[PDB]
């Protein structure tokens, strides 16, 4: 009894860590503005938005992953490539999931357990080149001179850096239990 | 060699594997399937509620 | 308006660390054996 249900719950955490790293990929409020900032807007990976300031916000809203001559930076292009991999890996595992009628488990839980490894490499590689992105020239003129490498400035991180960081956390610890599971039972 | 065994063996599942590729259908047939459905799934959403 | 955020930084906060604490309760119950 108690097997199947921390295989179970252990699948139920990698699908809710699955669902937080396509929300984290796709949404692009990473880092926000501030009173300081000149110009209020936000940007994430791909997907930016900044503000006309013309009478109210009129946020032009401009960049997606499928166009690569609108990302502002080849960090943010690194960044999104291997939140690409960490995509596809956990969607992989997900999908190795339905394995488990063929193959033993005690190879399926270390299947996913080297999957979720490297899909939280590919995360944190991220993660770690994203804010070397900041030197292009709109954010420096969107959150402030003084912004640049690893300098936040007048702009802030907002939820969506947070929780990539949350979910950073949750591929490691999943798969340090995934492969604690797999050569258990 | 910590609460667990051998680094590489504890990790690697190397021993045991593989010959067993005469099966490959049998994994294909949840395989192919279920990841397009996957797919399927998030494109959706990434286009439909969220884009 | 906000400039901060700092409401939904706290409540994504509370949320990732109540999941976080979830799975570390099944590993530490897991790990007991
Ligand atoms: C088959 C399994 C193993 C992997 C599947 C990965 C899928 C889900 C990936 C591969 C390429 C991805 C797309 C690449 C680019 C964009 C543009 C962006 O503005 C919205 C998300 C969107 C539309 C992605 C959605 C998810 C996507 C379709
Ligand atoms: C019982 C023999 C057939 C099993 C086929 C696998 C499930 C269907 C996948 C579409």
């Amino acid at each position: 009894r108690n097997s199947r249900a921390i295989g179970v719950l252990w699948a139920i955490f990698t699908i809710c860590f699955a669902i937080i790293n396509v929300v984290v990929f796709i949404q692009p409020y990473w880092v926000g503005d501030s009173v300081s900032t000149p110009k209020p807007g936000y940007f994430g990976l791909f997907h930016y938005c900044v503000g006309s300031g013309l009478a109210g916000r009129e946020l032009t809203c401009r960049g997606s992953f499928t166009d690569f001559s609108t990302i502002p930076s080849s960090a943010f292009k690194a960044a999104a490539f291997f939140v690409l991999l960490s995509m596809v890996l956990i969607l992989g595992c997900i999908t190795c999931f339905s394995l488990f009628f063929f193959c033993n488990t005690a190879t399926v839980y270390k299947i996913c357990a080297w999957m979720q490894l490297l899909a939280a490499l590919c995360l944190v590689l991220g993660c770690m080149i994203f804010p070397d992105g900041w030197d292009a020239e709109t954010i420096r003129d969107m959150c402030g001179a003084k912004t640049g490498k690893y300098s936040l400035g007048d702009c802030s991180v907002r939820w969506a850096y947070i929780l990539a960081i949350i979910g950073i956390l949750n591929a490691l610890i999943l798969s340090f239990l995934a492969f604690v599971l797999g050569n258990r039972q | 060699c910590l609460d667990g065994k051998d680094c590489a063996s504890f990790f690697c599942c190397f021993e045991d594997c593989h010959i067993r590729i005469a099966k490959m259908d049998s994994y294909a047939r949840i395989f192919f399937p279920t990841a397009f459905c996957l797919f399927n799934l998030v494109y959706w959403v990434s286009y439909l509620y969220l884009g | 308006d906000s400039r901060d955020y700092s409401t939904e930084l706290s409540v994504t906060v509370a949320v990732g660390a109540s999941l976080l604490f979830l799975n570390i309760l099944a590993f530490a119950a897991l790990y007991y054996k």
